[PDB]
Parts: C-alpha cells; structure tokens; sequence
C-alpha cells in the first residue's frame, strides 16, 4: 500500500521500549483521536438583544443553530477573540482529515441573562443551507415557534443554567458528511424562550458546546487541508 | 411501556463541599482534569521511590 | 533484452480484454474492501449484474505532457469520478450517450447503480527521461468546502494514492471500493445532483519531468488510463429516453 | 492514532545540479532539519496571502503531533529521488543528538553520529528510521528547541551524461514509527484554513 | 402502525367516456400520480371554504406519513370500476422510478418499466403493488419531489353497446403493502379541521 | 359476475411485468422445441445471457379493425418479424435504434444472436360482436418463391397458428423456436440480407368482425400484441456505432 | 401577567379503543 510503503529501510538503531501510550508513567493511554474528540469545545458563542428578535417574541426561537461535526464557519471578529487566537478547537481539526461520520453529538448550551423557563429541539431532517447560525427575527416562518413532536427539551433558568443534551443520528443515508462545502448533517437545533420573559436590556448571551456521542465514528480517512498556525497570530 | 415510578422522594440535605479537615481513611467526591475518568494515578517505579514521610 | 523475443512479458485478462505489464505495479485502496449489506435495503427490484459487459477492461483518455510545461502539481488529470469515465463519450453538442459504449450500456436503461472501481495508469517512456507522477483519488471531495487547497501534490501524498516513476517506468493500480452518501448513485439528471460523481481522480506532476538538451529527444510523453467496475449492481429499470443528460461541469 | 501518523506527509523538495561545479562536491551538505514529529516552518509547502494567514501543507504526524503536549518515539524519513538508470552518487545521513542548526556541522564531524550511508544507483526511495536519544522521556512539543538534528552531505558526488537530465529533484517524506507516541491533550498548536482572517 | 395504515382511503375518481372518440384511444394516459405516502394534493377530494382552509380527505396512510419524518415500503393501489359484464378494456399500469411528472411520459416508453396489464372483462378491482426503488433506505416525508411515479394507459379502449351506460367510474384507493415502515416523528403536516380558521 | 370484484383473473408474471388473463388461451408451437447443440461451434467467444431483461413480456403493437373493411383475409398484421418488432422503435427519419427499449439494450453491442419468441395476442371485444382471427407465423416467408400466394387465410390454416374467437373473446399464444439457416442472426447491416428477419408473422380475418346495426354500437375493435424471448444469446461485442441501421423494407 | 402552561401525555396503561376513520385535515404548509 503506497501511503504506508516503506522501501530500503536504514535503522541505525534498535525501536525504543513502550509506555503503553503514556500509561507507563501517566495513569491513562492516549492511543486514540475518538476519545480526544469526546473532551467537550465551544461551538458557537453569541449575544441576542430585543429588537432583533421577533414582534411578538413569546415561546419563539432564538437561535436556529446547524448541527455540523466539524464546526460551524469561524469568522474571528474583535468580540469574541477566542475565534481570533485560538483558531478553530481540536475537534475541527480532528475532523478534517476524515471523509464521512455516523452518529451523534452532545451539546451543552448555557444560555444566561434572563433567568426564566428555555427550551431546546431537533429538527433531524431540515438541512443544511448555511454555515452560520440564524437570530431571532431572521429565521424562517415555519421554524420560528416550537414545533410539535420534534424531541425537544425544557429547563427553567431558575433552577439550573445548563443544558446538556444528546442530539440522536436520524438520517436516510448512509453517512453523514464532515467537511460539508455549503439532507447530509445532522439537522438543525433550535433554542427558544417559552413564553415572553421581559429581555434585559442588554442580551441574552447564550454559548453552545459540543462533543461526540459514544456511537459516533469518523469514518474514511482521507488527507487534511493546510493548516495555519495559531502562534501567527 | 412507559410505567410510572411512584416511590417516595428521600429527603437530603445541601451542602456547598465535602469535608475541609479529612485526610485519611475516606474517599474525596471530586471534579479531576484528566482524559480519563475513573480512580487514576501517576505511574512509578524504582526510579522514584515511594513517600519518604512517616 | 537476452532472449530472441526481448523477455517475459505478464498478461492481465478479465472478460475480451488482455493487458500485456512489463514491470511490477504500484498498489493501493482507497478504504477497506467489503462486502454490500445494507443496499438490498434500498431497492426492492432485484439488482442486475453484467459481469460480462462491467468488469472488461476499458481505455480512457491519453493525456500528454511535455517538458516545457511541467510545475511542481501541475494536473494532468482532474476529473469528476466515474462521471468523467462513464460520459467520456459525446456527440457533436458535447451531451454524453450511454450507448455506445458496452460496458455502459447497462447506465443508459437504469436509474440507480453501485460498484467497485479500478484505475490503472501506463506511461512508456525510454530509458533516459526521469520524472515522477502521482495519482490519488478523494472521496466526493468536488462537495468539500475547501477542495481548491487540496489540490496541491502536499495533500495528494495523504489520501489515497500511487506513484509512477518515470525512471523506471512501472505501471499503477489504485481500487476504489463503493463509498458515498447513499447506497446508490443516479445515472442520469433526474427528480430536479450531478449523475456518478462519486469522487475526483487527480494526476499530479510530483518531480517534473525531464529529458537531455538534444534536439532529437523527445520533449513529450504519454499517459493512458485504463478503468473497470467490479460489483456493478445496477436497479430500477427505465426507458432509455426517459431521462436526459446535460453536458458536465467541470471543476475549476 | 497509530493509523493516522502511519501515513507519509511530504516536504520541500530540492535539487541537485550535477553540472553545479561548486555545490556537488565531497562534503557539501545538501538539506537538514531540527528532527521532531511538528516540520520546521521553513521545510513545508505554503501558501502565503497578503494580509492573511500563511497555509502549511503539514504531513499527518504533524497535525496529530499539534493536538498533543507531548510526543516521543522514532521518526521515518523517506526520501525519494527523481532519477534513472544512469544517474549515480552516495549519500551520507546523520542523525545528530542534541543540536540545534547546523553552525558547528560539517561532513568530518557528522560521521561521529548515527548515520547511513546510502548509494542511489538504480535506488529511487530508501527510508531512514531516526533513533530517539534524549536526556527525558517525553519531549515537549516545539510551536522551544528540537531534541537532535538531522543532515545528508554528498559523499560521492552526483554523476550524469550529455543524454540525461542533470537535475536531481529529491522529494522528502516523513512518517511516524513503529514506537511513536504522544502524550497529553493541549491547545492545537495549528487551525483550520477554512477562514484564513486574522485582526492584529 | 400496521394494522391503522392497512386500511384502504379514496382517492379523486375519474371516468373513461366510451362514447368520447377523442380520448378513448390507444396510448391516451387517464390517471397518474407521484408515488408516496402522503398523497398529492391535486388528487385527493377538497372541500374547500371562502377565507378559509381547505379540508383534505386523507386515506389513512397518509395521515400516518404526515406524522413521521421518513417512511419507506411498498405501497398498494386498489382500483375500483363501475361496469357490468358488458364492458370491456385492457390498461397497462406502469411504475416508473425516478421520474417527477409526465412532461417526457407516453404509453411507448412507460412499457420499459415495471407494468401490469389488467383486462376489466367482467373484473371489478385488482390491487397494483408497486415497487420501492429507490437509491435511498429511508425517502423523506414530502410536504419535495417524489422518488417515483405511476400511470395507467388505455391498451385496447373501453368497448360498450347501445344497452349499457357508456361512462365507467373508477376509484383509485390506496393502502400501505406489508412491508411499509416509517421512520422519525416530526411536526405533523396535517392538522384538525375541528377549527378552520387562519390568520394570514 | 358473481362476487364483489367481477371474478378471478389469472396471472402470468415474467421479470417486471405480469399479464392478466380471463379466459382459456389457445396455444401452438411452430416447430419442435429442443436445446441447441452446434450453436457453440460457430463462435468461440461466450454466449452472454440477458434474462433480466428479455426474458420480460413487451407491448408491440396496437391494430385496429373495424366493420367497414374486413374482408375474409384482410391482413392486420404482416410483419418481417423479429425485425418490426425489434426495430419498433424509430426516430424523426424512420430509422430504427436499439437504445431505448431494454429488451433491445442487448443488440445494440452485439453482432449476432439467436433466442425463440413466444407471441401474445389480446382482443377486448364485448359480448355481442362476433368475428373471428387467425395469428399465424411462416418461417422464412419472405425469402420463398411464392410468397404472395400463401397469404390466404386458407394457407394460414396450415402453418403453425392460433385462432381468436371475439365472441368468447379468448387469448392465444404462439410459440415459436429458433429454426434458421444458420446458427445465429444478424443484429444490423453488416458486410456488404437484412438483420433479424426469422420468418413473418400474420394477422388475418378468418371470419369478418360483425356487429349490430345500432348507431353506438362500437364499429371498431383492438387488437394487441406482446412478444417475448426466451434463451436468447448474444454473440460478438463490438461498438454501438460501428455499424448501422436503414429504414426497414416493407412486405408487399 | 401569571404565564400557565400545560403539556399532556398519555398515562400507561391508556388505550385508544375503536379505530374508525380519520376526519378531514387541513395541510399545515398552507398557513
């Protein structure tokens, strides 16, 4: 096989003895990219005010966000300088060397400012026409309010901040793809207030971390893109 | 099926930590920052011998 | 040369083809190789097999290149994949036809198809040009958001690839087995996707190539590119005429 | 990850000039580099923009080998030569243990080191498996200093005829080893090109 | 599931006019239809109100199919045909995959796909199962395009006497095959008609 | 007419396609049926078989016949045949192709082939019309000398035939074996005879379609016909385009 | 304001009993 073909090997020397893949002299084995891949990154991070949300603003959405593997398309603007320096996170990264997936992510949105009852849905079949999310007034008017029957899921701001769930793989193919260029992914989430809490008159700051499921998979093995290095910056 | 879970909701009490004076004999509830999860240590060998405090 | 008749050559038949290899190869696969489970949960008609038509041998294009114009990553080849091989044959207007051709004759009355490829490159240069060549295939990357950085030779050492030195003048074969989004590909424009575009084969320019300052050496040679499928399961019998093909796009 | 870091990335490649009077003669180095799994800026293919970000095309060890704080074990070094029957040199590569740049390095004192000697008639590709000799036992990654040092002087110098090409391009490969390993996740030392924008 | 979409729904019905010279040919197309679930629009029985929304009549697999994301499966159409044992014809029910409408659609051509012939001599109903083909395992709900589409042809015309009603109605029914499944369940399509009423 | 559904139909399913029959048919064979021996000594290249595709039933024509003119021998049908039957398909000039119909996708890359037929004929009169038909077939008729003086019905009589009663209103099938002067049949004009021309095939009017003098009564009846082949085998793969198709001579 | 609201499921053991049809219904696109 041409990409691991080693002809003429020259070893001036012996193979060096194993640490198991560090579990010689740390406690645990880091053999694998799968299970760097489940340490949890952010995702998208933004702010919502009145006024750019909807007239009536009672149980609506507030962020239409598309569920990509690889990250949403990272634009490195003065507020956030996390995007700036930082570049994208390891999970990007990760999968840009891989061609397809199959399975799930899992999301932590913490959405404060506001304080009052949020909730969550998936819309497993709407994609994937964007790489950035969409705000409040400008989300179409069929995803605007909740839905019904789409898995969704509630929290009041009161007793916990945090939201964790777990978005399912429904799909009719066979793969889902990484490295979209822009029904392939895996939908759409939709995050929304449920019911007219008056908006501090400064935002709604809500951030959005990622992770892989345990069933989730990147599955062939293509090169990766160029790169740029974060130190440049 | 989705039978319903009757049984009694326990009483417990809230508390901000575990124990600030324990330092022997018990197990620590805590948040780690490994890859890992689960009971890990660094690893030794004779190069390093064990603690020297008794 | 020690014998009357200059040495063994080796022989490669599959169905009516036969292809004479002097050298040893250059291999490789594009991912694993399987087994097909999941795409009888597809289509309820029986999947037809033309083994006799399908897995035959099949020449593609000659594509040449010269001394003059050879960078580092300059493409020979940069094609969508088997959409290229499949429509290589137009009419005056530049529309493909599926009919000429038997080994696509089964694309032109059906509407879904899957199967295995095969490339095989041949470069027959004399002894004293040396160059190198590299052909790699990337997985529906005409889709991926970035397919223009990937040109470069630098990526092509990564995904799957074979190489072909000038100086020694072997041959190459790069499998591909059946990988896509769904379990089938369309054969034509229909339910308004491109038709069979399951890929992009790239053939890149690794070392340029380069010959002697004599004025009678040549300045030119040739690359060929042979094709075949392996599993070919086509379904969902059609009218020939049902559906319509547009002329490509091509890629930038 | 071992079946990720397997896979060759290339580098810059670099010429011989057989007709080059001055440069191919006994003793001149050809190329060298720092030895560790992230390339040296300056060994990479780029791509550079006005005002943007430079892009490096770096080989899978060096994108894994960012992902991770640490990293140890051998590399493989595939070099690759374009070249026919009739070209003909000998090469000597050394693996030099704890040196930064090549200021003290010349040919008399690299053949005190790890090295190889290898003679490319009719060879186009050999594979030169470095050791890893340091003082601990993982090394940090480097975007610091490298571990050790590599380097190829001509030995036999490189020899060719009025009917073929006296241009050698040779084309280098690196690949992780068989005992190669990383150790801690960290900040990606590299991003993605997918945007290549940058606010100073 | 299976049991609730078994059951047969009516479809828009239509008439042969035997006595029509013009339309009752060899090769005139009656009826057709995109093949899914959930049935078009255009040939369900509306009843429709000013101002108001208008109430389709849903057979029920098609109130089924709206409550799910995907769906896959055979489908059966039972067509129904007002006539005694005088009249007479033949039809060739075509299914021809991967095809939106009938723009490039003619008896000669629909012969290439899978067909049944049917002859009405003294025959009331026959169920016409239709494949599923289709290069994907689950096809998406639809309020899209369709995978696939149906027609029915006059073979040999409608034949009649001077004794007997010269117009034959047929009702097309439609009930999901055995092996129909759905998939995701999503926003429904379909709501109540308890309440009508729409603010614009 | 005694249950909700008027009665059972029967069916006879072949590939994709499935007929429905109400009544009793009428069968013959025109020659012996056998399996063919010295077929394999006349190509040393493989037979390639189709059975997906030809095996399955194809609608060929629709003839109609009405009151005003049936003689006692009005032709409906006098066909070269297989050749109107597999050259049915015609473009703007006239000039037949064998892409579209995928029954006929195999003669298009063939040079040679050899298959028996069987013939279906389908009459949906209703009940108070009488007449009566005859199908016949002769083989090689065009080429005998006296070929206009055995189109009578009273010739017909004694080839291999079927008879269509339209007042029980029956179907009737014709089978016919391969029986040629040579092992195969050519698909096209090649090497310069007419490609396919097996034998004719009738349809006369033994007795003249009659009905009642009431002005709505129908004064016209139809008339179908569906053919298949059966161990057909294609020998000799050459390229679509390398030969080609004129417009067919017509029988006096 | 006091914003209520409520949400209802089926219990256990619930049971939809004699399956005649369905009503007309009115398509949701269409608003």
């Amino acid at each position: 096989m041409e990409r691991t073909f080693t002809p003429n090997v020259m070893q001036p020397t012996p193979l060096l003895p194993t640490t198991n893949d560090g579990r010689v002299t740390f406690g645990e084995a880091f053999n694998d990219l799968k299970d760097l891949a489940r340490r949890y990154q952010l995702y998208w991070e933004g702010t919502i005010l009145e006024g750019n949300l909807r007239a009536i603003r009672r149980n609506s959405a507030l962020v239409q966000l598309p569920l990509y593997p690889h990250g949403l398309r990272i634009q490195p603007d003065v507020n956030n300088p996390i995007w700036n320096i930082m570049r994208d996170g390891h999970i990007p990264v990760i999968s840009s060397g891989f061609r397809y997936f199959r399975g799930g992510l899992r999301l932590r949105i913490v959405v404060e400012g506001l304080n009052s009852c949020v909730w969550v849905q998936h819309h497993p079949d709407r994609p994937s026409i964007f790489s950035r999310p969409i705000i409040g007034r400008y989300i179409a008017a069929k995803d605007a309010y909740r839905n019904h029957a789409y898995a969704a899921y509630v929290q009041n701001m009161s007793v916990n901040r945090t939201i964790e769930v777990e978005v399912p793989f429904y799909q009719p193919g066979l793969y889902g793809m990484l490295n979209a260029s822009d029904f392939t992914g895996l939908g759409d989430l939709l995050i929304g207030i449920e019911g007219e809490q008056p908006i501090p008159k400064e935002g709604i700051e809500i951030s959005v971390y990622y992770s892989i499921a345990d069933d989730f998979s990147f599955n062939i093995f293509c090169g990766f893109p160029p790169m740029v290095y974060c130190d440049e910056t | 099926d989705n039978p319903p879970d009757p049984t009694p909701a326990k009483f417990f009490v809230p508390i901000p930590s575990h124990s600030w004076a324990h330092g022997t004999n018990t197990s620590e509830p805590t948040n780690t920052l490994r890859l890992d999860g689960g009971v890990v240590g660094v690893g030794r060998s004779d190069d390093i011998g064990t603690s020297d405090t008794a | 040369m020690d014998r009357p008749e200059g040495s063994e050559e080796r022989t490669v038949q599959t169905s009516n083809v036969v292809l004479g290899e002097t050298n040893i190869e250059s291999q490789d696969i594009a991912s694993k190789e399987y087994s097909p489970t999941w795409d009888r949960l597809a289509s309820s008609e029986v999947s037809d097999e033309y083994p006799m038509l399908t897995d035959r041998w099949l020449f593609w294009k000659s594509v040449k290149w010269e001394v003059n114009d050879s960078a580092f990553g300059k493409m020979l080849v940069q094609e969508k994949f088997p959409q290229s091989w499949v429509q290589m044959d137009v009419n005056v207007n530049n529309i493909p036809r599926y009919t000429n051709i038997p080994n696509f004759i089964p694309f032109n009355i059906h509407q879904y198809m899957r199967a295995d490829f095969e490339v095989k490159i041949y470069v027959n240069p004399n002894d004293f040009v040396s160059g190198w060549l590299i052909m790699a295939f990337l997985y529906q990357g005409s889709e991926m958001f970035d397919y223009k950085l990937r040109r470069n030779p630098a990526a092509l050492m990564q995904m799957p690839h074979v190489l072909v030195n000038v100086g020694a003048a072997n041959e190459a074969t790069l499998k591909i087995p059946y990988r896509y989004v769904r379990p089938f590909m369309r054969c034509k424009d229909i339910l308004r996707t491109e038709p069979l575009n399951m890929g992009v084969l790239f053939v890149e320019v690794l070392i340029p190539f380069r010959t002697s300052a004599a004025s009678s050496a040549p300045k030119s040679l040739d690359v060929s590119l042979f094709v075949k499928m392996t599993n070919a399961k086509f379904t969902g019998m059609v009218d020939g005429s049902i559906a319509l093909l547009s002329k490509p796009i091509a890629l930038p | 990850i071992s079946g990720i870091i397997g896979v060759y990335g290339l580098l810059k490649p670099f010429d011989w000039n057989a007709n080059d009077t001055g440069r191919n003669v006994g003793g001149h180095l050809l190329w060298s580099m720092p030895v560790h799994p992230q390339v040296d800026k300056d060994q990479v293919i780029q791509v550079m923009t006005q005002s943007k970000l430079t892009q490096y095309y770096l080989p899978p060890i060096s994108v894994v080998s960012s992902l991770y704080a640490y990293t140890r074990g051998s590399i493989k070094y595939k070099f690759l030569f374009g070249n026919n029957p009739r070209h003909n040199a000998r090469l000597l590569v050394a693996y030099i243990p704890g040196i930064s740049s090549d200021n003290r390095l010349t040919l008399e004192r690299a053949r005190n080191s790890a090295h190889v000697v290898f003679s490319l008639n009719e060879v186009s590709e050999f594979v030169f498996t470095v050791p890893y000799i340091t003082d601990t036992m993982w090394w940090p990654r480097k975007y610091f200093v490298a571990p050790s040092y590599i380097c190829m002087f001509i030995l036999n110098p490189l020899v060719a005829m009025e009917s073929v090409p006296s241009i050698v391009t040779i084309v280098p490969m690196i690949a992780a080893g068989d005992d190669f390993e990383v150790a801690v996740p960290a900040q990606p030392a590299v991003g993605l090109s997918r945007n290549i924008d940058v606010i100073y």
